[PDB]
């Protein structure tokens, strides 16, 4: 099952948001990424592709120009997450 | 005939606008492949490592203005893009990518020999 | 009867195995004699897969799986006819009628593959072709 | 310490037997060398035009099976690799990984101008100067492409060599 | 290296041969020189032949193996990496080696005493004869590498013989002969990392409680490089080390915890507290039964020394260049013998290392 | 100084130890090859080779064809130790101490002057005595034929 | 020291262990059948023994195919 909730993913989202250079140290789901932090086109991939290596959350084409604030990231995350399958050993035994 | 992984149609882009998104995808790309390329190639350097080289081979040319020119650093960017990620190139010539590279002053390039 | 003579052959070939092993192990020149560059365990690139030169990264068939588990059936058949061979004498007509029915009846196993085409690798996911027909408007 | 080496005790390959020892070690060595020098498996590395000559040398005419000659695919089980033709750099690397599995002990034989230093192709932007500069060479045959004898001749030497192998009386004299 | 290691293009020795460099430091480029690397074939000779050879410098490697030189002619162009055959005890090949030589290498060095020479035939028998002779044929420049805990007075068989090497020397070769003393380098097989590597280590707890002061081995390839092309540098003592100290059961454990290697280490062999007689009498007994040169009386004595430091010598910064740490290197070096590769990089040495000094 | 009992102790140990689907393969082999030893000794030297024919020469490398189309993937020494040796301590499958401890003795005759292999004694009850228990193991064999495609074959 | 079920520490840890197992447990009752077999010097029990291998090996191999086609179930997406 998808074990995540919207705190989980904002709880942890900011630890990996304290590890780049933001403008401020205060990020909740207001905050934008682009304004609140200023970050550029380079700067923000790198949040943006670390966030998928945390929450394992693959971000499309689609919402590439259309992310603007880290609150649709954290609902993002809920709303496409699944458990890996598990091998005929994990799953019954 | 079947082309091959990681292939795209190599198309004359006529839009400033578009090739900037084309480009932005592409960047991510790389980014997400950093843990296999560590993985596949057995680099010494960690994944963090190679993002970093990867964002200053990005950062490094950003300002070209000429969109013939544009397409063309495109299009070759893509092979080095299909050639890494359906590991092609060698072991060796990846480690040599990243294991490349303050002047001196004239009295000591005149002693030894300069250029 | 007696097989003490028998018993000591397994014995030497069980003795021969180990002169096997051991004898590569006293012959060969250390490293240090060829080029002394590495050990087996240190020298990685000896000990190392080969893949034509060039470094790289079974899902076999339903058939292949489907003939090997029917390998075991028709093997349990064929070496449960073990006790007919040693007896076909005195078992006489009344064995040779049973006899002719326990095959008959696996018979109809074989005869139920043969039909399925069961056995056949197949190739479905390709060879596939279409007549181009002209759709005037 | 107490030290005293002498100065007149000469060198391996000129030190002749002198006690038994002398004589069992070389005995080794020569059955030894017998076995590498018979069992001569190279490794079919035909790159270009000079694989032609290695595979005639094979055919019935010459016939390098008599001499105890099969060559093997795998580098494991190949104790010999006949590099011939063209070293391009798009192979080298390649030509590493295949050299370095070969186990001990192990001979490269140079076959052909381009493997010996460029031949033909030595002002090509991508065709290696020689492939001494990837790995060791024991034996160069020069030709274009040699003769299947040329090969048999470059093969003969190297088989005079591997008989002169002491490495078993090496430990005892020179170890 | 770089692109040209010359500082510059001419160069007088001190025998007043004047050597002129060409080339911009390629393959095909020279610099005139002619560097004889005694013990070229070993560990450290590997790399100081290889510096050499790359850069124009001709070298004539004396060997008593024959299968083990073939390797090293790849590195030099045709004629830059030159062959002979010689023994300590032949006087006369050892000439052959030294008489078109600019620079003469020391190298040969052994812990292990042989049917055929001892600790100090090697240490000092070769060293004497080699620096000595050098002398006589003109040799401008002599380089020698010794232990990295010479000391005369040592109760170790291996470092009385090594400090006596570095006085027969100086009253053999002269105020011009140089030495240097390397601390253990890691490399790929190198001699100092294949004792930990190895599973079956009897009296691992005894053996690895030493101390030391691990250096890269090819800064020491390089620190002998650039002595070699500096007459400045003649009669100094030189000491290579690396800043962080480490110790070998420091670094079996943080070895082993990257390999991964429950019940394992307890079965296969990892730790075996074996007595200190059975340690003394087993290196005793294989002393005349092994054939490969094993774990020697010696090196029971040396595990209970650790490494110095003397002040009287001079440090890489001596020379222009900053050691580098174990930290940076240790990973690498042991990757051959380790889902998702974890990558320890230089600063999650010291995580490894916080993890094992935790009891 | 039984040398069978050493082999099974080491079983008793690689068992506990089994980390992958190798070890347990292996398991079964190094189970097997006791049974068959032990037969080929002792009681029954006909069954030491049926189990070698069938069950090593049918199932065990059909074991092994399976899995490698199934997946390859990955307390101490001193409590494995302690849970063998414990379990070593007794080894009385039975608990009759007058028919353990006791041997015995048959007496021949030379009343069957026709000696025959015991398998065409079974031969000779198996095709006659109770021919309803082979053919309805032929059918069960037939069951198992159509059985199997049925499972396995997609379409 | 088995009525603690020592035994289940001794299986491993998937399917195909859990199938060893029982061919195991299985032989073990074959095995007794010709111990009680030879001793009575009774061909009957052979006959049941003779059975046992013969049945116990066809539940082997449909125990494999419906572990097979499990298995190919989790990789049967098959778009290519
Ligand atoms: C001819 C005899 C040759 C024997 C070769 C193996 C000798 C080791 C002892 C195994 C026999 C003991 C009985 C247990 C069966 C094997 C189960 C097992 O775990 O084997 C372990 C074997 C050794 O590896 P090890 O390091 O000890 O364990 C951790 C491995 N990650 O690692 C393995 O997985 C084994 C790899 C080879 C498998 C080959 C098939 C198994 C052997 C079948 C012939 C042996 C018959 C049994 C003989 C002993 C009977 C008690
Ligand atoms: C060196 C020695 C090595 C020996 C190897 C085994 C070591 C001991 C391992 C534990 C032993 C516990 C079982 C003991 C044997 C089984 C019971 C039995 O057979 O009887 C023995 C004992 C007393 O029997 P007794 O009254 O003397 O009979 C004489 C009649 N003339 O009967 C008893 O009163 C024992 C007490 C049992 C009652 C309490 C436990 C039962 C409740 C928990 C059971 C666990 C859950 C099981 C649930 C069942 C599943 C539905
Ligand atoms: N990191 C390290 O390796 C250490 C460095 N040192 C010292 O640095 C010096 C460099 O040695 P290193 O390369 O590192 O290790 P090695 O023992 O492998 O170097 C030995 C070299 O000297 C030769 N040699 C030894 N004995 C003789 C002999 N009787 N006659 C002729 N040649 C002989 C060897 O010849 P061949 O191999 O061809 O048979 C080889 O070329 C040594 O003195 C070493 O003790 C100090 C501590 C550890
Ligand atoms: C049957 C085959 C007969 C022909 C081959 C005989 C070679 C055996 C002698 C030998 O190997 O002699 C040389 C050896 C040791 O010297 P090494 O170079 O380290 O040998 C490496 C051999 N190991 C692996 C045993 C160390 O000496 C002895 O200790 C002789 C005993
Ligand atoms: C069974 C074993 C039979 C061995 C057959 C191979 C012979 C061999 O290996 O012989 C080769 C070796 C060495 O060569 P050599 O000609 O004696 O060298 C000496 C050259 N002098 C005499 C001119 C100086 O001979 C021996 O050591 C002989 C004793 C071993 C028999
Ligand atoms: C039990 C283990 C398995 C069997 C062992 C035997 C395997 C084959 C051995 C190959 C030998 C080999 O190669 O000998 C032939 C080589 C080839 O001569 P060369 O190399 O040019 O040197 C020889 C010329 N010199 C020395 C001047 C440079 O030497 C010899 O002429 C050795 C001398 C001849 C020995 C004859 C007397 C001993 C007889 C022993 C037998 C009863
Ligand atoms: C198998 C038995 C191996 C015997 C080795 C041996 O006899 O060796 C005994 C000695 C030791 O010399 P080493 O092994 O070269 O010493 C160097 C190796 N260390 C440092 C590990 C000790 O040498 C001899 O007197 C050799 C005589 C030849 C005997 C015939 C073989
Ligand atoms: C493991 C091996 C790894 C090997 C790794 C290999 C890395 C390959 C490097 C690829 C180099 C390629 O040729 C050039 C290229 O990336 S194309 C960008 C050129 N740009 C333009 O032509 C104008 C448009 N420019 C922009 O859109 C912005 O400059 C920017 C892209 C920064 C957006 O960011 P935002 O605006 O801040
Ligand atoms: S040397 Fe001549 S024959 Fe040989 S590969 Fe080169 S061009 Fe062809």
């Amino acid at each position: 099952a998808s074990t995540l909730t919207k705190e989980d993913v904002l709880t942890r989202s900011v630890s990996v948001l304290r590890g780049f250079e933001v403008k401020t140290k205060d990020i909740d789901l207001q905050t934008t990424f682009v304004q609140d932090l200023g970050m550029d086109s380079l700067d923000l991939n790198d949040a943006l592709v670390a966030l998928e290596e945390e929450f394992d959350v693959v971000f499309d084409d689609k919402t590439a120009n259309e992310i603007k604030t880290v609150g649709e990231v954290v609902d993002f995350v809920l709303a496409n997450y699944l458990p890996t399958e598990q091998s005929i050993n994990h799953t019954i035994r | 005939t079947n082309p091959t992984a990681f292939a795209q149609t190599t198309r004359y882009v006529k839009d400033s606008t578009e090739m900037r998104t084309l480009v932005l995808n592409l960047y991510r790309r790389y980014l997400r492949h950093s843990r296999g390329f560590v993985n596949n190639y057995n680099l010494d350097i960690p994944a963090s490592q190679v993002r970093t080289k990867i964002r200053q081979e990005f950062e490094r040319q950003r300002f070209v203005k000429d969109l013939p020119l544009k397409n063309v650093l495109y299009m070759k960017a893509q092979m080095e893009f299909q050639e890494l990620v359906n590991f092609w190139k060698q072991q060796c010539h990846v480690m040599q990518y990243f294991e490349s590279i303050k002047g001196d002053s004239f009295v000591q390039k005149f002693l030894k020999g300069a250029q | 009867m007696l097989q003490d003579l028998f018993n000591n052959y397994v014995i030497l070939v069980g003795i021969l195995g180990l002169i096997f092993l051991g004898v590569n192990y006293f012959i060969v020149e250390s490293p240090r004699m060829d080029e002394n560059n590495g050990n087996i365990s240190d020298y990685i690139e000896k000990s190392g897969p080969f893949e034509c030169g060039f470094s790289s990264f079974n899902p076999i068939p339903i058939a292949f799986i489907l003939v090997a588990l029917l390998f075991l059936p028709f093997d349990l058949e064929v070496s449960s006819m073990l006790p007919y061979i040693v007896s076909i004498y005195s078992v006489g007509i009344y064995g040779l009628i049973i006899f002719i029915l326990f095959l008959l009846i696996l018979i109809v196993g074989f005869i139920y593959e043969f039909n399925t085409k069961s056995l056949s690798i197949t190739t479905i996911l390709h060879k596939k072709n279409k007549a181009l027909v002209k759709n005037l408007y | 310490y107490s030290s005293d080496l002498p100065t007149d005790i000469p060198v391996l390959s000129k030190r002749p037997h002198t006690n038994l020892l002398d004589y069992t070690f070389t005995t080794f060595d020569k059955m030894k060398n017998w076995a590498r020098k018979s069992s001569f498996w190279p490794m079919t590395f035909g790159l270009a035009c000079c694989a032609v000559e290695m595979m005639h040398v094979s055919a019935p005419r010459y016939d390098q099976d008599r001499l105890g000659i099969i060559f093997r695919a795998s580098p494991r089980q190949s104790d010999i690799m006949i590099v011939a033709g063209t070293v391009t750099n798009k192979m080298a690397p390649a030509l590493r990984q295949v050299y370095d599995q070969m186990p001990y002990p192990r001979w490269v034989i140079s076959m052909g101008s381009c493997a010996n230093g460029g031949g033909y192709y030595h002002y090509s932007y991508s065709v290696v100067r020689g492939v001494d500069r990837i790995v060791p060479v024991d034996i160069y045959v020069p030709g274009c492409p040699p003769t299947s004898e040329a090969l048999m001749y470059g093969v003969f030497q190297l088989q005079k060599k591997m008989m002169d192998g002491q490495t078993h009386r090496m430990w005892y004299r020179s170890y | 290296v770089s692109t040209f290691p010359l500082k510059s293009d001419i160069n007088i020795t001190k025998s007043g041969k004047t050597l002129l460099s060409v080339g911009q430091g390629g393959r095909s480029s020279r610099t005139g020189f002619t560097a004889t690397v005694f013990g070229g074939t070993g560990f450290l000779g590997r790399v100081v032949v290889s510096k050499l050879a790359k850069h124009g410098t001709n070298v004539v490697v004396p060997f008593r193996n024959d299968r083990a030189r073939r390797q090293l002619k790849v590195n030099g162009d045709l004629g830059v990496v030159n062959f002979v055959e010689f023994d300590i005890r032949n006087l006369k090949s050892i000439e052959d080696s030294v008489k078109y030589s600019d620079i003469v290498i020391n190298l040969i060095g052994t812990e292990h005493f042989s049917k055929n020479f001892s600790i100090e035939d090697v240490n000092i028998g070769a060293a004497e004869r080699i620096a000595k002779a050098a002398k006589e044929a003109g040799v401008s420049r002599l380089i020698h590498v010794s232990s990295y805990n010479a000391n005369p007075s040592s109760s170790s068989d291996f470092y009385a013989t090594k400090g006596i090497g570095e006085q027969v020397v100086r009253d053999n070769f002269g105020p011009d002969a140089t030495i240097v003393r390397p601390a253990p380098m890691y490399f790929r097989n190198s001699p100092f990392l294949n004792e930990l590597l190895q599973i079956k280590a009897l009296g691992g707890n005894v053996i690895f409680k030493k101390e030391v002061y691990p250096v890269h081995a090819l800064q020491v390839g390089e620190a002998i490089e650039r002595i070699a092309f500096d007459d400045a540098t003649a009669g100094q003592t030189y000491e290579l080390f690396g800043k962080e100290r480490y110790s070998k059961k420091e670094l079996r454990e943080m070895i082993k915890h990257i390999i991964h290697i429950g019940y394992y280490p307890y079965s296969a062999g990892f730790y075996l507290p074996a007595p200190e007689p059975f340690l003394y009498a087993f290196a005793l007994i294989r002393q005349y039964i092994s054939s490969q040169p094993r774990f020697n009386v010696d090196q029971l004595k040396r595990s209970h020394i650790n490494q110095e430091i003397d002040q009287s010598a001079k440090t890489f910064t001596d020379l222009g260049m900053v050691p580098d740490e174990l930290s940076e290197y240790l990973y690498r070096y042991v990757k051959p013998h380790i889902q998702n590769r974890t990558v320890y990089s230089k600063e999650d040495i010291e995580k490894l290392r916080d993890y094992v000094n935790t009891p | 100084m039984n040398l069978e009992i050493l082999d099974l102790s080491i079983l008793g140990f690689y068992s506990l130890i089994s980390s992958n689907s190798f070890e347990s393969i292996a398991i079964l082999v190094a189970t097997i090859m006791p049974v068959i030893t032990e037969l080929w000794y002792n009681y029954s030297q006909l069954f030491a080779l049926l189990y070698t024919l069938i069950y090593v020469g049918a199932v065990v490398i059909l074991f092994v064809f399976i899995l490698s189309v199934i997946n390859e993937k990955e307390s101490g020494l001193f409590i494995l130790i302690l849970v063998l040796l414990l379990d070593d301590l007794d080894d009385n499958e039975s608990n009759d101490n007058d028919y353990n401890n006791v041997y015995i003795t048959d007496y021949a005759d030379w009343f069957n002057n026709y000696n025959e292999s015991d398998l065409s004694v079974i031969g000779n009850l198996l095709f006659t005595e109770y021919a309803l228990l082979l053919l309805i193991i032929s059918f069960i064999l037939l069951m198992s034929i159509i059985g199997l495609i049925l499972i396995v074959k997609k379409d | 020291m088995d009525l603690i079920l020592l035994m289940l520490v001794a299986v491993g840890l998937n399917i195909i262990d859990i199938y060893i197992m029982i061919e195991i447990l299985i032989m073990g009752c074959t095995v007794n059948t010709i111990y009680s077999a030879s001793l009575d010097n009774d061909m009957i029990g052979l006959i049941y023994s003779l059975i046992q291998i013969i049945i116990a090996g066809v539940e082997s191999a449909i125990g494999l195919s419906i572990l097979v086609n499990y298995n190919r179930i989790r990789n049967s997406e098959e778009i290519e």
